[PDB]
């Protein structure tokens, strides 16, 4: 329950600890690691934390053996980075040349929603979005770069790519808009073309024919002159940033840009004017005098395409060498919940997509690596020496509280569950998880469970960062 | 009790966890549930709403008073939207929602005793919740008894005991509905909807109430104005000509006297006025129309035509009454002749096919039998009785009575209700929890057990003992499901309810308490999205 | 039984108390009563300082929450403009009559019976009141009879000293004013003004009208005997 | 918040119980004064039983709901609203341990209450005797009972005589097997309605069949009375109108002046045309009409009636026919104002009036009440309104039944007879009816000083051995005769005391639980 009165509940805990208002300042670095755990790898937000609470406990057994937090630190850095290097061993490479495997991790990440048999379209639209950015060797890839556009109205299995651009807004309603563009360039402009209208107190009163044409004639000129230097330029179309306060394009030079031939979209939304000036490669012009060709774009066709009541707007062929395929994807849906959950669902498959390009290979999930981990470092342990040997067994025993807890959760035996899998593990490798479909221990490979190992290579690493930040804080003052 | 002020764990507000949350929902949902427990059922009784401004209201529906009652509590107001989302869809059972949401989540915090897990708990509910909807599928079944039981009578039967049609109902539920019976219609596409307004109800002063007629059509109250035309004419086919529009001689307009002067517009308006309403009389007799319905009247002289050709004409239709007829004869109401530039009835376009048009001689007034048209499936009951001033509260009473019954009918897919939906799933999911097993039997014997708490409390405010006949019901239910699916039975017969009007079990399918598919099946899922969703609520975090 | 924000005596103990407070009254206007009587001397809290003898006045500057008392302020509130004078013989009686009703109440007599009986009492009254009444004549010459009827209504009201000054001036007011036939008086032709730093015993009967603002100026005669009006 | 278990049985029983034992003194012409204390200084020591209950404050809901109940049953009749409040409240609390001690559920007693109710009411028929309603002389008697002992009391000679005139004014006796039974449709309200006119005498007041209007002839030469008037009924007024949309009218040369002077005349001869379209002969306006629509109709023979209340042409169409018509466009010739009686336009009191009075008994009239000032007519206005209230009992039904107690005994005497005989679970809940049906009369005994218990006693057993009609005395307190000492009440207050304190008694105890939200 919010401080507002707000009652809000889900499973999510990157929703809860974002809402939860944490005042304790140790506590509150738990959220900046869901916050950097759905950066990276976008999934696992929730086991990451528990796995940090793991090795709190461990370390209480630790500070109880007169052990200095420091070597307690150190020791997590050796342990994740021998952890992570197991996991390798195990992980079944896999590359982004085969789209076979990519089509089926991304619709098992479909599947934990309502959409389900519609994610047929859905699978390969996320696939075929990042196999054009992904390129090789690029290591991580900003899902900000792929826009998901939610537009009201169409169905589920309408949907189109258009790699190059797509925007927001509409086009000109009023008299003489264009709506549609060949040979364009597309140019950022944070200013408003407006008559004059400063912040003070101001009013036109005209009280006879003379200041009719003298309001006139010192208005359109104005706007004119505006748009005299816009041609100058050679500017197709134009972006101007949406501002509710004062007018942004005024009607007059709707009609002076009309009869240039300039194609004008105004209204923009703020938040894109920030990922415009990325994807298309310009840059932002706040004022007309600095306003030229070389900011522009290049664009073959700018055309208002509507599938059903939309009208949108969108660009094709920007033909730059700075600018690379920065994609934006239209959602259509009828339902207001559709698009929604269909955003939230594709930008899970976006995350697990993203982490097989950063690092190559997948595992099985459901608890399997963390079983077969702490039965290598129990092993490896013998192979260290004084306060680190011991700190080996307790880092692998930290490790069991993942699989632990899904046990738990899930409704079946804690203790009975979890020694199934240490049997189990010893003959196989990574051939068995926990599943809750079939309520045991089963096979996570043929249920079509399937974790990409940057999940659970980044929740380690965050874990010993977390757990690092918090024991070296020795004390804590009031500082203003 | 009220965990509060946690020295550590430092936060913006506090929080609760453990056995502290799970008993309050149990309390909250207990309290909101005992605001619904007496008005249960039609034997529940109203209750007062009071406001902070001093004032109340007195209602006994149960959905009105959830809607206005005052709850803070995280789980309660999910009951809040549990109530919300029976009245927007089906409309009817928020009562019977919220108990048996209430005495899920009072046994499964017996299970939390019992060690049982959580999701568990909420997995046999779903694995027993799919296969209820199987059991009850199996248990439905479409209108029948019609032919040697009597089961709409009853219907109307019961409905009729408020008022005083409820004395010689015996005689007047055989009208309504076998009426309705072969009224109904496909609509588009095979529809086979039962209409909701029909049958039009006339009154009469002759004789008792027990002489009412059922004509087989439509009957519209009216006369032959005339007496010199023939009340019975064209018996193999007749055309009724269905005209909004006056044959009487036009007027100007009801403000505009006239007043002439100029003896060359007394003889313009006569003859321009005589003459269109003749003109609208040659298209008629041209068009072979043995019936003419006009709403606003007919003059003498455009009479005189009809009699020679033996049409029946009549003066002073009403308009609502002829706008179903045209749908009932195939015809069309004409609203003007005007059309165009031409002036002309169209022949055979505006006229239906009908059978014959015979006037039936009645007491007091005298009505217009009109039997067997091309398509119409209707009908028409006249009230025959003492005065109009019982018949009037009769009429009312059975347009209302019409009411229980068309919606019975509505829904091709019916269940016994009255404790048969409650008693027969949950002797089917005691033998049927040991198919499933591991953990979840103990899950589903309480949600079977649970199921009685519908008939249970609904006895309480019959003032009957609900241990006695709950108990009972199961004794009848067990012993008619021993050899039912071995497909041979001897006394065996099942779907036995409760009737809390006489105190006693009977037969709730001859009883006349049906419920169709949607409410029980929807009124069953919903319960446990709500009853699931408190469950999942293991900590309680409120600044 | 009962609500909030209210208060509520039941059985008998209601009527007692209505009539323990009249006692209350009564005691303190019991003092006051007749000639004998004392000067009560209330206090607004204003500076007000109002020295009245009569029971009407006395219990409209009083503020009482008891609603018995709040009656009988209302009960002599149709005596002054009717009688205009016994105001206190009025408390008297109704205050004694339910001290001498309270013991016949305590015996288990119903209040209807005592209330009957006052009713009976007050029609057998009424015949013996004209019975002992004494037909006075309406002659003018009663003058004589009338300084004796004005000592009764001066005598209650002050020390005694002041009624032999105030028995012509009151007594020759209203003949003044009253020509001799059936008609009324009116009292309205009486003007009663006031001036301070004399003595109480100076008082003395104006027979005309006396004005506020007088002449300034040394060389105004002082007496004008038979001078015209204008 | 909520009340559950059997104590919120108990709370409902309390507040009707604090309700009643309040009230309890009200009853009866020896009913004792009652003292309220309010915030303020003042005070109200009235014994009125409907104005106590309306200045008492009270928390529990079912405490409102008997003050709502009376507030209904002061409308019906005049008097007898506490004596529903002090049966109903008596029935729960002589089912009170029936409901709670002997643990019956209430559903058993509700439908018990609804037997009990049919019984009741067969006993006062039976008790009830036959009166004549047609008899001048006899109703004059009847409607005395509530003349006396009041300012009218000197008038008691024309005041019967006003109130009898006035009740067979309003009444319609109609009856059959044909069109149902109206009940003689009697509305004291709507159709009886008074305009007081100041000046005259009480004696010279008549209740005249028709509405009177206090607005005169309009034009100083018209006809002042019509043979066969007809009446026209009409809203929009008349006089020059204007234009729905925006009219901006700006008038500079001198020769446009007279084109909206024109226009002026032509509008306000438009709306008479449509009126005299039926040639009517007689105009009468809700609003008012203006001087250039007086000559218009001068011409066509009809007169003229401007600023009629709308109140007042509802009951003109009553007796007139015509019906209300909004627009003058749309003014229908079936409007006709034939079977109008008189038009007489006499003045009464230095006020010009008008007659729309007629020979024939729509159920609608306006009642002229004339007296020596306007304080005079305000008593009496008052008191006629009670004086046909109890008129108004006896004409629904010729019977009459014993007051003083005597019906309240009979019931009980009856009902515990009859309930010996069903042999049931209701059989209990009965008696406790029956015992509440003597709680009246004793009622009237300890307001009375007599034993309740010896006199209640010996009261019960004249039933079973003499006749039925044999209550208790007021003034006297001993028991006597109702019949042979002129003691009688309607049966018609009989049956709205049982009927409703019983409904309502049931209406409080279907309440197990209090709702508390918006």
């Amino acid at each position: 329950k919010t401080s507002r009165g707000e009652i809000i509940i889900s499973n999510d805990g990157h929703t809860i600890l974002k809402q939860m208002a944490i005042l304790h300042p140790v506590a509150r670095m738990l959220v900046e690691v869901s916050a950097a755990q759905d950066s990276e790898a976008g999934d696992g937000t929730t086991s990451v934390v528990i796995l940090t609470g793991a090795l709190l406990g461990a370390a209480e057994r630790l500070l109880n053996k007169g052990i200095h937090p420091t070597i307690i630190a150190d020791s997590f850095q050796s342990a994740a980075k021998r952890s992570v290097d197991i996991l390798l061993e195990m992980c079944h490479k896999v590359s982004l040349s085969d789209r076979e495997q990519l089509v089926r991790a991304a619709s098992t990440s479909l599947s934990s929603k309502i959409v389900s048999q519609y994610s047929s379209f859905l699978a390969p639209l996320a696939v075929d979005s990042v196999l054009k950015i992904s390129d090789e060797n690029s290591k991580n890839v900003d899902l900000n770069d792929i826009r998901l556009v939610k537009k009201v109205g169409g169905t589920i299995d309408d949907t189109e790519m258009i790699d190059g651009v797509v925007l927001t807004q509409t086009a000109i309603k009023s008299a003489g808009g264009p709506t549609r563009k060949e040979k364009a360039k597309i140019g950022l402009i944070q200013f408003q073309i407006s008559p004059p209208k400063p912040d003070t107190e101001n009013n036109i009163i005209v009280n006879d024919y003379r200041q009719m044409d003298k309001i006139l004639k010192e208005e359109r000129a104005y706007l004119l002159n505006i748009c005299k230097k816009i041609k100058k330029a050679k500017c197709n179309v134009l972006l101007i940033q949406k501002s509710i306060l004062r007018d942004a394009v005024n009607d007059l030079a709707l009609h002076f840009l009309s009869k240039l031939n300039i194609m004008v979209v105004k209204d923009i939304e703020r938040e894109e004017i920030e990922f415009l000036s990325k994807g298309l490669g310009c840059k932002p012009i706040a004022d007309i005098e600095l306003f030229t060709e070389d900011r522009l774009g290049s664009a073959d066709l700018v055309e208002e395409i509507d599938s059903d009541g939309s009208k949108i707007v969108r660009v094709t062929g920007i033909r730059n060498n700075n600018a690379r395929p920065t994609v934006s994807v239209v959602i259509r849906g009828a339902n207001n919940m559709i698009i929604d959950e269909t955003e939230r669902s594709l930008h899970d498959a976006l995350c697990v997509i993203r982490c097989l390009v950063k690092e190559r290979g997948l595992i099985a999930g459901g608890g399997a690596p963390e079983i077969e981990i702490s039965r290598r470092l129990s092993k490896e342990a013998r192979s260290m020496e004084g306060v680190q040997a011991f700190i080996w067994q307790e880092f692998a025993s930290a490790l069991e509280v993942i699989p632990t807890t899904l046990a738990e959760n899930a409704g079946l035996n804690s203790i009975k569950v979890v020694t199934e899998l240490r049997s189990k593990h010893e003959n196989g490798e990574l051939n068995d998880g926990i599943s809750v479909r079939r309520s045991g221990t089963t096979n996570t490979y043929e249920e079509h469970i399937l974790q990409p190992v940057l999940v659970s290579t980044s929740a380690i690493t965050l874990a010993s960062e977390c757990v690092k930040s918090i024991l070296r804080i020795d004390d804590i003052a009031f500082s203003r | 009790f009220n965990n509060s002020r946690s020295d550590t764990l430092f936060l913006g507000g506090e929080k609760i966890s453990g056995d502290d949350i799970r008993n309050q929902n149990v309390l909250a949902t207990m309290a909101v549930a005992n605001v619904v427990k007496s008005s249960l059922g039609p034997v529940g009784l109203d209750k007062m709403l009071v406001d902070d401004i001093g004032d109340f209201t007195v209602t006994n529906d149960g959905a009105t008073i959830l809607s206005l009652l005052d709850v803070q509590h995280p789980a309660g107001k999910i009951l809040v939207e549990l109530a919300q989302q029976q009245d927007r869809e089906i409309g009817d059972g928020t009562t019977s929602v919220v108990i048996i949401a209430s005495e899920l989540l009072k046994r499964a915090n017996e299970l939390v005793k019992n060690k049982i897990h959580p999701t568990t708990i909420i997995t046999g509910f779903r694995v027993a919740l799919r296969e209820a909807i199987r059991f009850i599928n199996e248990v439905l079944s479409t209108s029948v008894d019609t032919l040697g039981k009597e089961t709409l009578i009853n219907i109307a039967k019961t409905s009729m005991s408020s008022k005083i049609i409820g004395a010689d109902s015996d005689f007047f539920s055989n009208m309504v509905v076998d009426a309705l019976l072969a009224v109904k219609t496909q609509n588009s596409k095979g529809e086979i909807k039962y209409p909701v307004k029909a049958v039009n109800v006339l009154k009469a002063h002759g004789k008792s109430a027990t002489e009412s007629l059922l004509v087989p059509g439509y009957a519209l109250n009216c006369t032959v104005a005339s007496q010199a035309m023939p009340k019975r004419i064209a018996g193999g086919n007749v055309k009724i000509a269905c005209l909004d529009l006056n044959l009487q001689k036009a007027r100007m307009a009801m403000g505009v006297q006239i007043n002439i002067d100029d003896p060359e517009q007394l003889e313009q308006i006569r003859k321009r006025e005589a003459g269109i309403v003749l003109e609208r009389v040659k298209k008629i007799i041209d068009a072979g129309a043995q019936v003419v319905l006009t709403t606003k009247g007919i003059d003498d002289l455009c009479l005189k035509e009809f009699v020679e050709a033996k049409i029946m004409g009549v003066r002073r239709c009403k308009k609502e009454d002829l706008r179903r007829i045209a749908r009932a004869t195939g015809a069309t109401l004409v609203s003007s002749m005007s059309n165009l530039e031409g002036e002309e009835t169209f022949e055979s376009s505006y006229l239906g096919l009908c059978d014959e048009v015979v006037q039936a001689k009645f007491s007091d007034d005298e009505c217009i039998l009109i039997k067997g048209t091309s398509k119409h499936s209707s009908s028409s009951i006249i009230l025959r009785g003492a005065n109009d001033y019982s018949l009037d509260e009769m009429e009312r009473s059975l347009h209302d009575s019409l009411s229980v019954v068309k919606r019975t009918l509505e829904s091709g897919n019916v269940v016994p209700g009255g404790g048969c939906v409650e008693a027969a799933l949950n002797i089917y999911l005691d033998n049927f929890a040991t198919t499933v097993g591991s953990r979840e039997q103990l899950a589903i014997a309480e949600f079977a057990a649970a199921l009685l708490i519908i008939p249970k409390t609904l006895a309480v405010n019959a003032a009957k003992d609900s241990s006695e006949l709950v108990a009972k019901l199961r004794s009848y239910h067990a012993a008619s499901q021993m050899a039912k699916p071995e497909d041979v039975k001897r006394r065996s017969y099942r779907n036995y309810g409760l009737d809390l009007i006489r105190g006693k079990i009977v037969d709730e399918i001859h009883a006349g308490v049906l419920e169709p598919t949607i409410s029980k099946v929807k009124s069953l899922k919903s319960a446990l999205e709500a009853c699931v969703a408190i469950l999942r609520i293991d900590t309680m975090i409120t600044v | 039984l009962l609500n909030p924000k209210a208060e509520s005596l039941r059985r008998d103990a209601a009527l007692k108390v209505n009539v323990t407070s009249a006692e209350g009254l009564q005691s303190v206007l019991e003092t006051n009563l007749g000639p004998k009587g004392t000067l009560k001397m209330l206090v607004d809290g204003a500076g007000n300082i109002k020295l009245t003898k009569d029971g009407k006045v006395l219990l409209t500057e009083m503020q009482i929450q008891s609603p018995t008392a709040v009656l009988i302020a209302r009960a002599a509130a149709a005596q002054d403009e009717i009688t205009g004078d016994g105001t206190t013989t009025v408390v008297c009686l109704v205050g004694e009559l339910l001290r001498q009703a309270h013991r016949f109440i305590q015996e288990g007599v119903h209040p209807r019976i005592i209330t009957d009986g006052f009713e009976i009492a007050r029609k057998e009254s009424m015949k013996f009141l004209d019975e002992f009444k004494i037909s006075k004549t309406n002659l003018s010459n009663d003058r004589e009879f009338l300084l004796q009827v004005a000592r009764s209504s001066l005598l209650t009201k002050v020390d005694a000293d002041l009624t032999e000054v105030l028995t012509p001036i009151v007594t020759d007011a209203v003949l003044s004013v009253y020509d001799a036939q059936a008609d009324n008086l009116d009292l309205h032709m009486v003007e009663i003004m006031q001036m301070q730093h004399l003595s109480p015993k100076d008082t003395t009967f104006i027979k005309g009208l006396v004005l506020d603002h007088g002449g300034r100026h040394p060389d105004m005669p002082t007496r004008v005997k038979n001078a015209y009006v204008l | 918040e909520r009340t559950t278990g059997r104590q919120a049985q108990i709370s409902n029983i309390t507040a009707a119980k604090a309700v009643a034992d309040v009230i309890r003194t009200c009853l009866g012409p020896k009913a004792m004064l009652k003292m309220l204390l309010d915030p303020m200084g003042g005070l109200v020591l009235t014994n009125d039983g409907h104005a106590i209950l309306r200045e008492i404050d009270v928390a529990h809901p079912a405490a409102k709901s008997m003050l709502e109940l009376s507030r209904t049953q002061d409308e019906e009749v005049g008097d007898g609203t506490t004596t529903v409040i002090i049966l109903a409240g008596e029935i729960l609390a002589q089912c009170a341990p029936y409901l709670i001690e002997k643990n019956i559920h209430p559903v058993i007693i509700i439908q018990a209450l609804k037997k009990a109710l049919t019984d009741a009411l067969e006993v006062i028929k039976q008790v009830s005797k036959p009166v004549d309603v047609e008899n001048d002389a006899a109703m004059k008697k009847l409607i005395q009972a509530s003349i006396g002992t009041k300012y009218v009391i000197h008038w008691s000679e024309k005041m019967c005589e006003l109130a009898l005139d006035a009740v067979k004014t309003v009444r319609k006796d109609l009856g059959q097997t044909v069109e149902g039974e109206p009940n003689f449709e009697i509305d004291i309200k709507r159709y009886v309605r008074v305009e007081k006119i100041p000046g005259g005498d009480v004696l010279d007041s008549r209740v005249l069949k028709g509405v009177l209007l206090n607005k005169d002839v309009v034009h100083p030469k018209m006809s002042r009375h019509i043979e066969n008037p007809r009446v026209v009924l009409l809203d929009c007024p008349l006089e020059y109108k204007k234009g729905e949309s925006q009219t901006n009218i700006e008038i500079e040369k001198e020769e446009d002046w007279n084109r909206i002077l024109q226009i002026e005349e032509e509008q306000v001869q438009l709306m008479c045309e449509q009126i005299l379209a039926v040639r009517p002969t007689l105009v009468i306006t809700e609003k008012g009409v203006s001087d250039l629509a007086q000559h218009y109709l001068l011409k066509g023979g009809c007169s003229v009636l401007r600023r009629v209340k709308k109140s007042d042409n509802n009951r003109i169409a009553r007796v007139t026919g015509a019906t209300i018509v909004n627009r003058v466009e749309d003014l229908k010739e079936s409007d006709v104002g034939t079977n109008c009686g008189l038009f007489k336009v006499e003045m009464i009191g230095d006020e010009y009036f008008s007659f729309l009075d007629n020979c024939k008994e729509p159920k609608a009239c306006t009642i002229m009440l004339r007296g020596g000032s306007k304080d005079i007519l305000n008593e009496i206005d008052r008191n006629l309104q009670d004086a046909m209230a109890v008129a108004r009992n006896v004409m629904l039904s010729p019977s009459l039944s014993p007051g003083g107690g005597a019906t309240e005994m009979a019931v009980s005497v009856k009902l515990a007879e009859k309930a010996k005989q069903l042999e049931g679970i209701q059989q209990w809940p009965y008696q406790a009816v029956a015992d509440a049906m003597e709680c009246i009369p004793r009622t009237l005994i300890q307001n009375a000083g007599g034993d309740p218990i010896r006199l209640l006693s010996q009261l019960r057993a004249k039933h079973a051995q003499g006749n039925f009609t044999t209550g208790i005395d007021g003034d006297k307190g001993k028991i006597v005769d109702m019949v042979s000492y002129g003691i009688w009440e309607p049966e018609v207050i009989k049956q709205q005391s049982v009927k409703t304190a019983i409904e309502s008694a049931c209406l409080l105890l279907r309440v197990d639980d209090i709702v508390s939200g918006v």
